[PDB]
């Protein structure tokens, strides 16, 4: 996928003017630098490979991290899956209006000891369980419960000191593409919240320890990493300028177009 | 020549002596729903002469201290004849528009408009935690207008109408990536766009979801000397192309 | 029991890896695709769209629509300057927040040439001529019209057609250029000068305005994807 | 879970009956048990709803003056009717709904 | 199965799904004509626009 | 395995009535929506893949978990293999009357320290042994015994900090299919217990530590996970409505058909 | 050995048993006629039933 | 000694994996199958059976 | 790639003198030992394989090592990538003027406990994150920040007790070859620093812990190892004799040519 | 689940190894090469250049 | 794919880049004539130089 | 980050105004916030520049006698103008600039 080359030119003087045009018709001009000056025939060997979509989006980024204490009641972390909470990834998604991708979830789980009181503490390697619940399934309330094990929801079991776990999720949606924006309400009487869609629900993630409280509390921390693959994008969109403020809506505070300079001719 | 056009549809006809070329969507023309893409289980209805004609919205006065206007596109045509009545009794429906906006001044006025058609334009509220209501977001055939000043915090549910952010928190200079044209009183008089059906589902309800937005923003403001005519109106005309519906029910 | 030996680099998590992965829900059947209009296939189909360049900042027009207009008035003396800025499309604060500049602030290296579409948004009976000069670096900025007409320039006349695309060429020693403000690979300056005045008949306003676009050519290219400096964060929403 | 307007200002007169609305919808992931609170900060609970039974003797100044409105509380109704408004009812009211895995607030500022 | 890189390389699919394959990274096609010139009457470079 | 499409229709008026029928004959009607209205020719691209049996049953689920203390006499866990004890898996099995499958047993073993008294405790990695006894073999009584090692029963040895162990068990039965229900006694005089069959006995599982009590008691916990494969089901059955109460019999308490509404027209 | 997925994929059997293979997940056949119409005399849609 | 590198996602237990496994009792010969009437092959052969709809609840 | 052999000779006496020459023309003589004496025909089987470039340079060497304390504020290590800081590798690079190579970065990370005060300390396995920032990207300031995770810069996550991590970096430069020396300033007014080029900038490396301060501070230490491959060198250069003193410039102190001996005939 | 056995010599870092490695920035396109004069291909093209021998040291 | 060593050996490229391959170590070519005799008029061994 | 001349000797006379230059360029990796110090050792800070605002009341002997020179401090200017030189201004001055990930010093020896 090489770029176009450039062909040489001669000093012309004629009626065919390539430089004068009219931008009224919404037609961005397609001129070459060989039309306004004299160029040489340059063999051009650059590549437009890294500007494609599958090289721009298929990179891993953190989406969320929650902590949970082993020595607690309701010590476990729930998180509804959505891209809207981080900001370095969200701005990359709103360049396009309709996206379509599968997903490669990856978790990086670390642990830390809390200031316990017991004497000569020692614990073996821990075990974590990351349960994935599709939208509608029964969810657990406390950690010591039978709804964690006796279920056919796809969970993953991981012990420390190994490679990080990774599962893959295909395109789970009802429409034909994920809608990054939805102008219009969700109730037919046109009351209530504004931009809430039911087209990009993927489910929740329930994470907890498997061991029991031996002698000292352990506070863990788990990051979640996306990786969109096979991505097809549609209908591009100008990039977000003002700062984000909420995860659901698009509200903002006004600010100027760019930072200023001293005078219109100051370089 | 290359300056005159004459677009006709149904029983109406829009003619222009001075206008530029027409810009059509993202390169496609609005055609009917093919059988590979459909998902509804019944047979659609196609009026095709009762809807495909040029409805005319209200007009707005272009003052010197103007800011901009916007319309939500499958909502301004809610009361316009047989399109507004087939939109209520049915449940689904896809459309393709042919937007046309016209504003004439003499060889002595100066100014420049920007006519853009934004898909999925979510707007921002005044307060950061609320959402704008329906009565302050769009109007039946009446243009809602921008301002040149930031809306104060004392309002509960009002749209942020700062024009340099275009309501959506985005830079207004980058708005030309959408299909668009320029009205410039020096050389142009009328702008015209043809917009195909752009949605993530093959058909959609029309009362809950406004899937287009026609924005008009004056970059170079109107200016003249004393003695010229001071009242310059803008008037937009929209015609749906190749519409069809499904799912009869009661009125609502 | 095939004998294997594990190379260094195992049991790691590289954030740009290309590996297969076991699925979670097997035998899933996705919903079939649709011919949605406007399919983007490459991010070099976005830099070839024009966007208005906010070339009139001056600390009072930044929170307004006045930042896009260049005031052009019927001057009394001849040979004055209209504007001017260096050509650093990821480093200057005029070509920063445009549509080209918010693509180059995801990459590190760039190449190719740049188009600069102008447009005279003035009256119909007012004419004039302009000189759109681009001076390669090595010297300072030009200061007279006599110094700026030595570079590369077109002479623009306004008539029925009201645009002129100065296409700056690609004159550089290196095969690429940085997007951050460096001194080694600077790209000179772009100025614009009055050729003649803006004459005008009676009972017409004088101060006509000019817009200015920017876009990339057909041979633009980028490299070395990085993360943008324009969006900060301190909490989860 | 999402409330329609997470803050507003309500202006009423003394002797009247206030109507503090709290409506919501239900995202498809929300499958747990319901929970509805109400607060005041002129952080004291004034009413509860958990386990399908109402418990409502919590604030001594508002004893027997506040009630729920609807009979269909699991459909998106959590409004309360404050009867016999007095001058000392100034404060921000907080409608906390928590159906797992969702949670939302609504800070109602009431000034008479 | 075997194709060229940016010499050749060998890629085998192991799992029997479609969402389990690696990223393609070699879908090299572009068509900027649907963004630059989205007009009806065609436009030549050399002739005047009006 | 695509679904059937739908063909278009015209407004008919004739003697062939497709809608009127008679449900007396036990024949569920086979009408198409193209017979009661006017439809369009819809290309239909859905799939019935995920509704098959080998995608409905081949998912792992917990069956049992037992704990056993290292510092004890008779500290070890015995468990006769049967599906009847959990409830999220049992209801999935009683949809069919006769099943036939092999099995992929998988264990997830975690450990925890008990509140010991000794000073500066430290233990190396532990070792677990999971012995599988076919029905009839000699079983061990105490943990320190020679019947654990000197036997040809297929056991598995596992140490902590690695991948979880997994063995596969083929179709071990005397009949031709596992009987989920057995109406009729097991003794020819028709006395005694009611629904006890000897057609789905698979054996027991004996689990214990291998190390000795160094300085501090360790209480472990092991979950067991089924995975039926190559499954063939026969003679479907309506799903269980009332709550389970026992593992052997099918007894229950009565409850209504569904939760009620206010009035017959209330939507 | 090599077949299509939901492009191709390669599956090799390693152990020399039958209960050691992976799950099939591709037994796509159905026949609902033994549950919907389990009758002796055949029944047409268009004609009346009695 | 073939050189390998272990990808992330190893030494884990996914509850919906498709992997082979070593048998416990090798060379086992199963009992042969039988033509039992009523073989279900798909769960969409159950939704095509009618069932009575309890449309008259009313709490009594 | 064998070396040349040697052919036998006879005692000559003629006008063709192969030994007398003139070194004025800059032409190093190409004589064979078969021209000044009598040799035998020696089959020669040596090899010039290990003297090639790809066997001289493709060997790993340490470039830098930094330490960082877990229990600190701004406890993390930044390092701009450059070869100039070690001396055993730098002298091997300045034999040639223009180089061109890719790179195989490899890190060896070790940890050590600091003299903490808390009682009965125990920590699980640690996790390190090595973030690579291309020249221009936003860099983090404190360790607890959201710019570490939410970014598309290629980082690597590593836990202890495994093989050392390794990533590969291709030829990232603007010119056509890395310039080891640059005689001439970087500003057109010819003021300022002397030998500073913007042709071999590769970016920085940010390294930090992922866990939190449990009970005792841990001071880690990470070495970085290069490995140039596919190397092509140009325009050789005499080797550096005097000692290095700075990393940017080439300044030095004078010293003699070699160590001396007692007298010109002393062997 | 192919059965493997790990030979001794695994999980080590030899400083003169020849192994492949995953790239960090995929699909990178390098700048094209140039015919720079004076390409050295072997270090035995340096020993065949003369150099002056400092044969008169004598401490002064 | 298969070549000789210093008997044969088998080398397969796995990743789909170019900077991911192993080192070549077998680029055996040399040409010392551009350092020893960089002159214009050619010079014979046997004849005198001037 | 790199300063033009990291040490020199400046000789001035009493009653004059010293001009201690400190200029730099910017390598492309430097993207953090700016920081500029000045020291004296006749290790006391005499002026600061951090967070775009100047703080300059630090040395009692040089109170209100030292200022920055340029208005464009983020372009490579860090020179200061020492007004009203006295005999007790003997000492090495240290211009410490720290834009992450770069750091540089400049030890200016001033003898009158």
């Amino acid at each position: 996928a090489r770029v176009a080359d450039t062909i040489s030119s001669r000093p012309t003087n004629s009626e065919s003017i390539p430089a004068l045009t009219a931008a009224e018709t919404g037609h961005t001009s397609q001129v070459v630098p060989s039309d306004t000056m004299q160029t040489r025939h340059v063999k051009n060997y650059h590549s437009r490979s890294e500007s494609s979509i599958e090289n721009f989006l298929c990179r891993s980024a953190c989406v969320y991290y929650a902590t949970y204490t082993n020595n607690s009641k309701k010590g476990f972390a729930e998180w509804v899956i959505n891209t809207r909470q981080v900001a370095q990834l969200r701005r990359k998604l709103e360049l396009f209006t309709y996206l379509r991708f599968d997903l490669e979830l990856t978790f990086v789980i670390t642990s830390a000891q809390q200031p316990s009181t017991a004497s000569s503490v020692d614990a073996p390697v821990q075990t974590h369980q990351i349960m994935y619940v599709p939208p509608g399934g029964p969810v657990p309330t406390k950690v010591k419960d039978y709804a964690w094990q006796t279920s056919t929801n796809p969970s993953v079991f991981w012990t420390e000191g190994n490679a990080p776990p990774r599962m893959s999720i295909p395109f789970i949606s009802i429409g034909n593409a994920y809608s990054c924006f939805y102008d219009g309400w969700t109730q037919f009487s046109r009351n209530g919240v504004y931009g809430i869609n039911t087209l990009n629900n993927m489910g929740t993630l329930y994470m907890r320890h498997v061991n029991e409280a031996g002698q000292g509390p352990i506070k863990s921390t788990v990051r979640i990493y996306f990786k969109p693959k096979h991505v097809k994008a549609w209908v591009p969109r100008p990039p977000r300028l003002c700062q984000y403020e909420k995860q659901k809506n698009v509200n903002f505070s006004p600010i100027g177009v760019t930072t200023s300079r001293t005078d219109i001719i100051t370089t | 020549s290359d300056r005159v056009r004459s677009i006709t549809l149904g029983n109406s006809t829009i003619t222009t002596q001075e206008c530029a070329n027409v810009v059509v969507g993202y390169g496609v023309w609005p055609e009917y729903l093919k059988d590979n893409e459909a998902t509804a289980e019944d047979q659609p209805t196609q009026p095709d002469v009762a809807t495909c004609r040029f409805y005319t919205l209200e007009s707005v006065q272009w003052m010197k201290n103007s800011a901009g206007w916007w319309w939500k596109l499958p909502d301004a045509l809610s009361q316009m004849g047989l399109f507004g009545q087939n939109m209520q009794y049915h449940y689904l429906g896809r459309t393709g528009y042919t937007i046309h906006v016209q504003c004439n001044a003499s060889k002595f006025h100066q100014g420049c408009l920007l006519v853009v058609c934004v898909p999925e334009a979510e707007m921002g509220c005044s307060n950061l935690n609320n959402t704008p209501e329906f009565s302050e977001l769009s109007g039946g055939d009446s243009a809602r207008m921008f301002t040149d000043t930031q809306v104060g915090e004392s309002n509960a549910k009002k749209v942020q109408t700062a024009v340099w952010n275009a309501g959506m928190g985005v830079g207004v200079g980058n708005l030309t990536i959408f299909p668009h044209q320029w009205i410039n009183l020096r050389t142009n008089n009328s702008a015209t766009l043809v917009m195909p059906y752009i949605n993530s589902v093959p058909m959609d309800n029309m009362f809950r979801h406004n899937n287009l937005t026609l924005m008009i923003i004056p970059f170079v403001p109107l200016n003249y000397s004393e003695g010229s005519s001071p009242y310059v109106p803008i008037t937009v005309t929209i015609a749906p192309m190749c519409a069809e519906y499904n799912g009869l029910r009661l009125a609502s | 029991g095939l004998p294997v030996m594990t190379t260094p680099g195992s049991t790691q998590f590289l954030t740009s890896d290309d590996f297969q992965s076991p699925s979670a829900m097997p035998q899933f059947d996705v919903t079939p695709e649709m011919q949605i209009p406007g399919r983007v296939n490459n991010l070099m189909e976005i830099a070839e769209v024009d966007s208005v360049v906010p070339v009139n900042n001056t600390e009072d027009n930044v929170s307004s629509l006045k930042a896009y207009q260049i005031p052009v008035q019927s001057n009394s003396d001849n040979g004055k300057q209209v504007f001017g800025f260096p050509l650093q499309p990821g480093a200057n604060n005029v070509l920063n927040r445009t549509l080209l500049g918010e693509i180059l602030n995801y990459y590190t290296h760039w190449s190719g040439s740049i188009k600069l579409t102008f447009m005279f948004c003035g009256s119909a009976m007012a004419t004039g001529k302009f000189l759109l000069a681009y001076s390669p670096p090595g010297a300072g900025v030009p200061k007279n019209r006599k110094d700026a007409m030595l570079g590369t320039h077109v002479i623009w006349d306004v008539g029925l057609q009201s645009s002129c695309v100065l296409c700056v060429p690609w004159i550089s020693q290196t095969h690429y250029r940085y997007v951050v403000e460096d001194e080694y690979t600077a790209a000179g300056y772009v100025t614009c000068w009055y050729q003649t005045n803006i004459v005008v008949p009676a009972d017409v306003q004088s101060s006509c305005d000019i817009l200015c676009f920017v876009s990339a050519c057909n041979d633009f290219s980028v490299r070395m994807l990085k993360d943008t400096p324009f969006i900060r964060q301190d909490t989860f929403y | 879970l999402s409330i329609t307007t997470p803050e507003e200002m309500i202006e009423k007169a003394k002797g009247e009956t206030a109507y503090l609305p709290c409506k919501f919808t239900l995202s498809p992931e929300d499958q747990g048990p319901l929970d509805i609170e109400w607060l005041i900060s002129p952080d004291q609970v004034i009413i509860l709803y958990s386990g399908d039974k109402i418990y409502d003797d919590y604030y001594p100044d508002l004893k027997g003056r506040v009630h729920f409105t609807s009979n269909d509380l699991k459909s998106g109704d959590a409004s309360i009717n404050v009867t016999n408004l007095q001058l000392s009812d100034i404060g921000t009211y907080q409608c906390k709904v928590k159906k797992a895995p969702g949670v939302a607030n609504k800070k109602i500022h009431l000034v008479v | 199965q075997v194709s060229t890189q940016k010499i050749h390389y060998t890629n085998i699919n192991y799992y029997k799904d479609a969402a389990s394959n690696s990223a393609n990274r070699q879908d090299f096609t572009q068509d900027p004509g649907k963004f630059t010139e989205p007009v009806k009457d065609i436009m030549v470079k050399t002739m005047p626009a009006l």
